[PDB]
C-alpha cells in the first residue's frame, strides 16, 4: 500500500484475475482517458 | 484540442496539411518532413473508418 | 493561452500581480483557469507588498 493504494509494479491479463477476486468486483462498463495530461491544460468551465 | 480539433474538422494530403497547420502551427515547424508525412499517414488510418 | 506553446505557468505570477493592482478581474479569472496556484503565489512578501503600498491610506 501507499500513504499520501496497492501497487503491483509489474513489467510488460494475469493482473485482472487477481484484481477481480482480491480487491473489487467486475465491471458492467469501463472508461478510459486515452489522451494524456499536458504540463499545462486549459481548465475552462466547459471542460 | 490541439489535435482533436483536426480530427473533428476532417469528419487529401493538401487539406490534411492545411488543417494540421492551422490547428497546430508551431509544433509542426519543429517536426521534420518525414515525421509529419508519417503523422499524416496515421491520421489517414484513423479517418478510414468514421463510424 | 490556447496554443499551449512555451510557458510553464510559473512566471505568470509577475503579470498576475499587476492585474490585482490594475483591477482587471477577467484576466485574473483567465490566469486562474489556465493553471495557477493562488496558495503558492500568495506569500508573506507578496501580501506585504500588496498591503504596504497598493493599499489606500
Amino acid at each position: 500500500d501507499i500513504q499520501f493504494g496497492k501497487y503491483i509494479r509489474l513489467s510488460c491479463e494475469t493482473l485482472y484475475d487477481l484484481m477481480t477476486q482480491h480487491w473489487h468486483l467486475k465491471t458492467p462498463n469501463l472508461v478510459i482517458s486515452v489522451t494524456g495530461g499536458a504540463k499545462n491544460f486549459a481548465l475552462k468551465p466547459r471542460m | 484540442g490541439r489535435i482533436a480539433d483536426v480530427i473533428a474538422s476532417l469528419v487529401a494530403s493538401s487539406c490534411v496539411k492545411e488543417s494540421l497547420l492551422r490547428f497546430l502551427p508551431r509544433t509542426i515547424s519543429r517536426l521534420s518532413e518525414e515525421e509529419t508525412e508519417s503523422w499524416i499517414k496515421w491520421i489517414k488510418e484513423v479517418l478510414e473508418s468514421p463510424h | 493561452f490556447t496554443n499551449d506553446r512555451n510557458w510553464e505557468s510559473a512566471d505568470l505570477q509577475d503579470v498576475m500581480f499587476t492585474a490585482l493592482v490594475k483591477d482587471r478581474p477577467k484576466f485574473v479569472r483567465l490566469f486562474l483557469e489556465n493553471g495557477l496556484n493562488l496558495r503558492k503565489f500568495l506569500t508573506t512578501e507578496v501580501l506585504r507588498e500588496l498591503y504596504t503600498n497598493n493599499f489606500s491610506s
